[PDB]
């Protein structure tokens, strides 16, 4: 119930091959991989990249009234090499899609992508000539956030979802020994999981109340 | 005449009332009860304007702009405070009893009452009491009835009675309890009841077929097209949603079908949305059924075509000009066969010869309404060419219009028009094998076999001009009736002669041509009108070819080892057994069609063609007017597996792959240029509509309204990535709202009517130079031929008197509006509307056979002992059996044929 | 007599001087609902009219706007000269407190206008934008290149025949060849601007600061030439944040365009909403009640406090102190709690409507407003005493990128910079909109120079004035309707929609097809959180806007940037970028 991606530059972005494979997981190697995944998911360094409104809401989440620092994700490096997470928070404009592609290429694996906002998910409200309809047209996105703008705790919830995704994924421990393909778990969708608690809602508070 | 609106000087037509005088200039006055075609009755009291007789007048008077003539020197104010307050009060009074039904209403966003509620600026309700309610009647499978929404504007009764001639819709009730409908429940039996869904300003009469699978007007994707259900070619606006044809709306053509369609063309669209239709190319190996896409199917078809010595092609009068021409150029000029039989093709060639060679001007459908005396020979118009019957009714009421105009009554005072002309009306003489639906207004009805109708026509032609060939042996009573018809036709000013190929005889058309020639020789402006059977019968006759019998005998003799059947069922023009034998004998049958025909079991290859909603093309109507019908939607947008292409595109790619082993999907303009190059007499179809490079200030024309909804979610179930919208390389339209649909654009092809503040079918007022007249910048479609300088001679071959032979029964055709079209009977909504198949017998012959009505009589035609229940027809002449054409197992080719072995079983 | 009536404006003295100078047959006067004298002037006399307005006794020293228009599809052009295209120049005389709009008519083939760059130096970017979006060529322009779209772009986006939606065109497939071509097109080529790469002794080095720089506040790229540390010249490259909102105004209805107007400046919100809905109410003929004016003023001041708090925190962080931004965002969270209570959303409320607001105020908003008004001034004093009185911040800020009144006028600078240069031209006082005459609040005016520090403390005083306005609104609040009773009020009141049929009809036709504004022309200029924001709406009588023009102050500030940072350091450029209060959505729209 996993998937495998293998990357190779040498036509159409993304330059990768994905297939549906089975989890291979080893009395010590499995615990070693679990420890590596724990260390990776408990320390994420997001990239200081911003496009639009959604970046302003992301750095609103970065502040002292929500404190995403508690998850170890406040480091916010401005260099792609030092970063460990690309949060596309804003509109993927036509003139910036090469820039975003370049900044994704300068980043180093282990790398993850979080689309924030409707513009980054699908193009959003701007079905216009000068906007790429969704940032996933050329880069693989790990976690999607609906919203315009998503509230800061929605970004925090997406960060925790990315942490659960990292905690159950298989990556090569060393680049000299073993397979270099990336295994990502095909987790159950949050829509299916939350259908049990969402349909049962009966009464809400009327809008005239504060 | 010159009028003054708010100080502005306008030049108007002085013979018109003020309402459409202002509506022509683009001045907005709210109105309900007035219609451009019906007239003025002054009922709804919504069109109030403040009139001044002097240039310096303060008070004025609130007068009805639909009831006040637009004379020279009237100073009317529309946006005055008093007039605006009165119009708002009238809207409020109509809104006192109106139900809270707009979300659950089928005309939401298409409502005239909504437009005039927002137009007068009324949004506050101070009425606080109860609202009157009414029950609803079951008006049949077509019309959904909701009387609560009515405003008592009297348009339905006016149209249905004084225009359509129907008798079952009326006004009942009281002061405020006014009801509009039938005295009981039951189907509206008029053949023009479908126009009530657009005549009614409110949602009382609505389209039930549209109400089944309902979407709003802004959700519709529209296109301009031509109705395919018969030969008249009324312009329609098909609108689809979610990949299926949703609703056929009326399209304004000021020369053909201005405000009214018929029910067969309006509700007969259900065959397009059938799931049995072929959507992919399907190939057979024995009993194994596989699906291909376009390229491998084309390559395999070209291989098998190259492996045969002679490929023949059987066209159809249902398919367009370009597809038939593509088949003709694929199989060669000499190997192209028209799908009709020999008799139908002979009648069609004779009708075309009389039209484009007889020297008599055939009028358009709008021009029919002005002719004085009408003689219908043979053709049952109301069940075949119903719009011509409606125009005949208008031309009949023209006499009362003339006496009204003689008494200094303006033309829009329709109440005075029927007041002066109580029952006096123009002469109408119809001939048929039985009683028609035009018998209520006809001056005479002749119930006789086609030989006797032809002899009556020859007698009229001889008694007009003595050079015409005389028939001897007429009874003195029929001679007196002949003299009456002669006195009525000779004393007229614009006589009209209406015939067609649906009578089943050639001598009827010859007699009608002789009557028209005799009327022309006496110095009268005479017109003629032949009603064909299918939509593109006239174009197929113009192009020409062989008959179906010749194609079948080429298949049976073995000289044709490969047959391409284009959009033909082949059981409608020939016997099923002979067709099945000639198709099983042939080692390759390739059926290119959009419907699951019965011959597809014998087909070695099935090519999924496109219907009128999914294909572009040209069709030639019964008056020689070439008309272009456009595509409504791409079938592959929703179902991406669907390989469903235009038939001319299929045949042209097959021809290219047969020649040069390459697949070349062409464009419609190339095929149009090929037709107008190879065929001189089809050169007018280039001017039917402009090419795909036509732009209104650089942009294309929109197929969907500017507020089309759900672009990013209507395909999200399949994939969240919305693909590129389909590109229309063939025509000037686009499958998007990025286009021009302004009412003042320099174009003739209008997909739909919309103006800001005008959402109803009354939005067509902005698209015309004058309201009710021609379309602005000319009507679409051009005539293929002009009137000849000299005409034909006298057809001398008169027929003999009908003598009933014992044993053999002559088959009298009984055409029905719902059931005689090949594609309309496939609609599931027509199965609850069409009558049961009854064989019609004289009381004398039924008493001779001993059969009573209700019992079954079995008849054998080519080894088919088929049983039908018996209906008694008093008006049918003895020696004939009345059979409905176009039904299941009864082809229209059965007309005039004999019928042995007619026994009770 | 209402203020939205079509006023032909022959009573303006400028019309009289133009008639006496150029004769009675040189220009045409258009009657519009803009409140502006609209003068159709022949193309040959455009430079003469510009010089005449520049050399008046109380002259028009401001080029407010310069943009084209496609008139090929406008059906109702009565009283208007024949034109396929047009170019309008909106000019302001501050001392007169007046403004004029000069329109020149062009045919479809003869699309060349004399340049306006010599008279007003800020016309360069506007002429580039007009050439990019409409295809209109300006003769004598120095570098007529695209500023919104990339150089490898075919067609002009704001023309009527150009399709608007990305689903109409082919989807975005990024292949290696297209990536290489677009990456080479985005590469700075110094010979195209005459940069003179290098010198005879030592070479200049080119630096691309943006996009994605911690000091670049958005999608802004500046290409800066350095000799060591010193800046030689700057080439500010914009267009990396283009959303085509004007084409969306030609695409969406009157009611559905409100979220798009709201996202024009993502720190403005209701302040961005106000000029659009006011211009639409001018078009319809709607006079809003007092309670609507008070509610919209309150929301505008709340979002102004939010924007000024963000601007102060970003300036302090760009100087180097990373601490007060967290507390400033906590006060932003307080404002967000209040705005969530009222409008139901945090930062993009989409709450203003035609003729009113969406909902009424909920029961208890005064408690949250009291809590915020108690919370704010002590926090502001803490921020002042912690960072804004710091001598290191003063050294990094005072005297950095300073310009006089002539540079603030010739470059279109408005807001904090214009008031810091001593030009007391505030829209909330000179041309009061939305009932701003009923609120008492002072206007901060600087000493005559626009330092970074001067702009920052003027914005601090503007925040204090907005707090005063909020206090006055809270202590004195009307009790009336939240929507106008005009029939063109969109949407109608909800309860009358739910239990009346006329209101249901009006709501049904106003949300489906859109409200039908009559064929007229309207304009509304307001003081935004970052300067002066104006909406110019031409209606063809349909349910959409035939033309939507949005003038933003950050565009003029970004065009001013090379003239006020040339010769300085990169640190001075960073502080200047932090002390302009710009967002790239405002710049590129
Ligand atoms: C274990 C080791 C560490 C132990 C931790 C505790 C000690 C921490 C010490 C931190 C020292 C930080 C020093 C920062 C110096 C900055 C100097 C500077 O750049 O000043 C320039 C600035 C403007 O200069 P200006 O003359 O305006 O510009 C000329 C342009 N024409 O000039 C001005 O704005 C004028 C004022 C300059 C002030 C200079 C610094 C004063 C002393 C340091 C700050 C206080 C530290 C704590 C002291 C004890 C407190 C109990
Ligand atoms: C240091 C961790 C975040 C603190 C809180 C936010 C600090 C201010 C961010 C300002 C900013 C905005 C709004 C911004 O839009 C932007 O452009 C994308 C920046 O550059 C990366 C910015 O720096
Ligand atoms: S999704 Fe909304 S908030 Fe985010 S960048 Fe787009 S317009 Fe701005
Ligand atoms: S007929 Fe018109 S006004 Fe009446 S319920 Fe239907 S949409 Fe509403
Ligand atoms: S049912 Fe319709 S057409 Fe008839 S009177 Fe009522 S509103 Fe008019
Ligand atoms: S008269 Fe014929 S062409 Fe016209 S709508 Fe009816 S079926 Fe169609
Ligand atoms: S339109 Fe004149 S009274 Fe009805
Ligand atoms: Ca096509």
């Amino acid at each position: 119930d996993y998937t495998l991606t293998r990357i190779d530059p040498n036509d159409r972005y993304p330059l990768q091959k994905q297939e549906i494979v089975t989890d291979p997981l080893n009395v010590f190697m499995g615990k070693l991989n679990d420890m590596v995944n724990w260390g990776r998911k408990n320390s994420i360094w997001p990239y200081n990249f911003g496009l639009s409104c959604c970046y302003v809401e992301m750095v609103t989440s970065f502040t002292a009234v929500h404190d995403v620092a508690r998850f170890g994700a406040e480091v916010l490096r401005a260099s792609p090499r030092q970063a460990d997470l690309m949060v596309v928070a804003g509109t993927c404009f036509t003139k910036m899609a090469p820039v975003i592609q370049r900044l994704y290429d300068q980043m180093l694996e282990p790398k993850w992508v979080i689309s924030m906002g409707a513009c980054a998910n699908s193009g959003g409200m701007y079905d216009i000539y000068s906007v790429v309809q969704g940032v996933d047209k050329f880069i693989p996105v790990d976690v999607y956030i609906p919203g315009c703008p998503p509230r800061p705790e929605a970004y925090m919830q997406a960060l925790m979802l990315l942490q659960e995704s990292i905690g159950k994924e298989r990556r090569p421990l060393s680049w000299v020994v073993g397979d270099q393909g990336v295994y990502r778990a095909n987790m159950q969708s949050e829509r299916e999981r939350k259908r049990g608690e969402r349909i049962a809602v009966t009464n809400l508070r009327t809008p005239d109340e504060i | 005449a010159t009028i003054h609106v708010d100080g502005k000087e306008y030049e108007v037509n002085g013979a018109d009332n003020l309402l459409e005088a202002c509506l022509s200039l683009g001045l907005d006055i709210p109105y309900f009860c007035w219609h451009p075609a019906l007239g003025s009755v002054g009922a709804c009291r919504q069109c109030a304007v403040k009139q001044y007789q002097n240039a310096e007048d303060t008070r004025g008077r609130l007068v009805m702009s639909c009831m006040t003539p637009a004379s020279d020197g009237t100073f009317i104010s529309i946006d005055d405070e008093e007039a605006k307050q009165f119009r708002e009060s009238v809207v409020e009074w109509l809104m006192t009893n109106h139900p809270h039904d707009c979300p659950v209403c089928e005309e939401g966003g298409n409502c005239h009452l909504q437009d005039m509620t927002v137009m007068t600026g009324h949004s506050f309700r101070r009425y606080r009491f109860t609202k009157r309610t009414h029950r609803n009647q079951d008006l049949g499978p077509f019309i959904s009835h909701e009387m609560n929404r009515c405003i008592a504007c009297y348009r339905c009764v006016r149209y249905y009675k004084d225009y359509a001639g129907g008798t079952d819709l009326g006004v009942y009730g009281a002061h405020d309890n006014v009801y509009f409908g039938r005295p009981e429940d039951g189907t509206l039996e008029s053949e023009f009841s479908g126009n009530l869904v657009e005549i009614c300003p409110t949602g009382v009469f609505t389209d039930k077929t549209h109400s089944e699978r309902y979407n709003r007007k802004w959700d519709m994707q529209f296109a301009p097209s031509i109705c395919q259900q018969c030969s008249i070619g009324c312009n329609i606006s098909p609108g689809e949603r979610y990949g299926e044809l949703r609703r056929i709306e009326n399209r304004y053509n000021g020369t053909v079908n201005h405000y009214f369609l018929c029910d067969r063309g309006r509700f007969g669209y259900g065959y397009v949305n059938l799931k049995d239709r072929p959507r992919q190319p399907v190939q057979r190996r024995g009993d194994d059924f596989i699906t291909l896409n376009a390229e491998q199917a084309m390559q395999g078809a070209a291989d098998i075509l190259r492996q045969s010595k002679k490929v023949i092609g059987i066209g159809s009068p249902r398919a367009s000009v370009e597809s038939n021409f593509a088949l003709r150029e694929l199989v060669g000029e000499e190997n192209f066969y028209t799908g009709i039989a020999h008799g139908e093709q002979e009648r069609l060639q004779l009708a075309l010869k009389v039209l484009r060679e007889g020297g008599i001007y055939t009028p358009a459908l709008r021009e029919i309404e002005s002719y004085d005396a009408v003689l219908v020979l043979g053709e049952d118009v109301t069940q075949t060419g119903a719009r011509v019957a409606l125009a005949v009714r208008q031309a009949v009421k023209g006499k009362a219009r003339e006496m009204a105009a003689a008494q200094k009554v303006a033309d829009w005072q329709i109440a005075a028009i029927l007041n002066i002309g109580q029952r006096a009306k123009h002469p109408l003489f119809v001939t048929n094998v039985d009683d028609t639906r035009l018998d209520d207004i006809a001056a005479w009805t002749y119930r006789a076999p086609v030989e006797d109708q032809a002899r009556l026509g020859f007698a009229i032609a001889h008694a007009l001009d003595n050079s015409a060939p005389a028939v001897d042996g007429i009874e003195p009573e029929l001679q007196s009736k002949i003299d009456v018809i002669v006195q009525a036709l000779a004393g007229a000013k614009k006589p009209l002669i209406i015939s067609g190929t649906n009578a089943g005889s050639l001598e009827v058309i010859q007699a009608a041509a002789n009557v028209a020639k005799a009327l022309k020789g006496r110095g009268a402006d005479v017109g003629i009108t032949m009603i064909a059977r299918s939509v593109n019968s006239m174009g197929l006759g113009i192009m020409g070819g062989g008959s179906l019998e010749e194609a079948l005998t080429e298949l049976e003799t073995g000289r044709a080892d490969a047959v391409v059947v284009l959009e033909n069922d082949l059981h409608r023009h020939a016997s099923a057994t002979r067709v099945n034998a000639a198709l099983a004998k042939a080692p390759l049958v390739m059926v290119v069609d959009h419907q699951r025909t019965a011959i597809m079991e014998n087909a070695h290859l099935v090519l999924s063609a496109a219907s009128f909603a999914e294909s572009d093309g040209t069709v030639i109507n019964n008056e020689g007017r070439a008309q272009r019908f456009f595509q409504v939607y791409d079938p592959a947008y929703y179902d991406s597996k669907t390989v469903m292409l235009e038939s001319w595109r299929w045949l042209h790619s097959l021809h290219s792959t047969l020649l040069s082993r390459e697949v070349d999907w062409t464009q419609l303009d190339h095929v149009i240029d090929a037709v107008v190059a190879k065929i001189p007499e089809l050169a007018g179809i280039k001017d039917a509509a402009p090419d795909a490079t036509f732009r209104i200030r650089g942009q294309k024309l929109a197929r969907e309204p500017h507020r089309y909804s759900g672009r990013t979610a209507m395909r999200a179930n399949i994939s969240v990535h919305e693909p590129r919208q389909p590109q229309d390389i063939d025509t000037m339209f686009t499958f998007s709202m990025e286009g021009n649909n302004q009412p003042t654009a320099h174009r003739s092809q209008v997909p739909f009517a919309w103006a800001p503040g005008w959402n109803s079918p009354q939005a067509w007022n902005k698209f015309q130079d004058e309201v009710g007249g021609k379309l602005r910048f000319g009507d679409p479609g051009v005539r293929l031929f002009e009137t000849s300088e000299n005409g034909l001679d006298y057809f001398t071959s008169v027929p003999a008197r009908f003598q009933p032979q014992d044993g053999k029964w002559r088959i009298a055709p009984y055409y029905h509006l719902f059931g005689s079209d090949e594609l309309s009977q496939r609609a599931p909504v027509f199965q609850s509307r069409m009558p049961q198949p009854y064989i019609k017998l004289n009381p004398a012959d039924a008493a001779k056979l001993g059969v009573n009505a209700g019992t079954r009589v079995s008849f054998s035609y080519d080894g088919n002992t088929v049983t039908l229940p018996v209906e008694i027809a008093e008006g049918l002449t003895a020696g004939q059996v009345g059979l409905p054409m176009g039904m299941s197992g009864i082809a229209p080719v059965l007309a005039g044929a004999h019928l042995e072995d007619l026994k009770e079983a | 007599e209402p203020a939205w009536q079509t006023r032909d404006h022959l009573d303006d003295p400028v019309i009289g001087e133009l008639r006496n100078r150029f004769g009675p047959d040189a220009f045409t006067v258009q009657a519009t609902r803009t409140g502006v004298p609209v003068v159709w002037i022949k193309r040959e006399q455009l430079l003469e009219v510009g010089d005449f307005l520049k050399k008046l006794p109380k002259p028009y020293v401001m080029l407010f706007d310069l943009h084209g228009m496609d008139e090929r599809l406008r059906t109702h052009r009565e009283g208007l000269p024949a034109a396929d295209f047009s170019v309008f120049y909106h000019l302001i005389s501050i001392d007169r407190n007046r403004d004029i709009m000069l329109k020149v008519a062009l045919a479809e083939n003869d699309l060349h206008v004399p340049t306006f760059t010599k008279l007003f130096p800020n016309a360069n970017w506007y002429e580039r934008e007009t050439w990019d979006l409409f295809g209109i060529t300006f003769d004598g322009h120095p570098n007529l290149r695209r500023i919104m779209m990339p150089q490898t772009w075919k067609g002009h986006p704001l023309r009527k025949d150009y399709p608007a939606r990305a689903t109409e065109f082919s989807p975005f497939e990024l292949t290696k060849a297209k990536q290489d071509l677009e990456m080479e097109a985005l590469t700075f080529k110094p010979e195209e601007w005459g940069m003179k790469r290098g010198t005879e002794n030592e070479d200049f080095m080119f630096l691309n600061l943006g996009p994605n720089h911690p000091s670049a506040h958005g999608a802004f790229r500046i290409v800066l030439q350095l000799d060591g540390e010193e800046i030689v010249d700057c080439v500010p490259d914009i267009g990396y944040h283009h959303r085509g909102a004007e084409k969306m105004g030609e695409r969406q209805s009157w009611h559905s365009y409100i979220p798009y107007t709201d996202r024009i400046e993502y720190l403005g919100g209701c302040v961005n909403e106000m000029p659009y809905v006011l211009a639409v109410e001018k078009l319809a003929g709607i006079t809003v009640p007092d309670r609507v004016n008070v509610i919209r003023v309150m929301l505008s001041e709340l979002f102004r406090i939010n924007s000024h708090l963000l601007y102060i925190s970003t300036f302090i962080q760009d100087v180097g102190a990373m601490t007060p931004v967290f507390f400033a965002f906590t006060d932003r969270q307080k404002i967000y709690d209040l705005v969530e209570a009222i409008t139901g959303f945090r930062m993009h409320p989409a709450w203003f409507r035609i003729g009113g607001v969406a909902h009424d105020l909920p029961r208890g908003w005064d408690r949250l407003l009291r809590e915020f008004l108690d919370w704010m001034p002590k926090r502001l004093a803490s921020y002042e005493k912690a960072a804004l009185q710091n001598t290191i911040l003063k050294g990094r800020s005072q005297g950095v990128a300073a310009y006089g009144a002539k540079e603030a006028l010739e470059w279109g600078t408005t807001g904090a910079g214009l008031r810091a240069t001593g030009i007391d031209f505030d829209v909330r006082k000179a041309r009061p909109y939305s009932g701003y005459e009923n609120f008492d609040f002072e206007i901060p005016v600087g000493g005559g120079v626009s330092d970074c520090y001067t702009r920052v403390m003027l914005k601090v005083e503007e925040l204090r004035q907005s707090l005063r306005i909020l206090e006055q609104c809270l202590n004195n609040m009307p009790e009336g309707p939240f929507k106008a009773d005009h029939p063109l009020t969109t949407p109608p009141p909800k309860e009358r929609t739910l239990q009346h049929i006329e209101t249901l009809i009006t709501h049904f036709l106003q949300v489906s097809w859109g409200p039908v504004m009559p064929a007229n022309e309207s304009f509304q200029m307001i003081e935004a959180t970052k300067g002066i924001n104006s909406y110019y709406l031409t209606s063809d009588g349909s349910t959409m806007s035939y033309r939507t023009r949005i003038r933003t102050p950050s565009y003029a500030h970004l065009q001013q940037i090379p003239a006020a940072i040339r010769g300085s350091l990169v640190s001075d450029l960073i502080v200047y970028l932090g002390s302009i209060d710009f967002v790239m959505s405002d710049v590129d729209r």
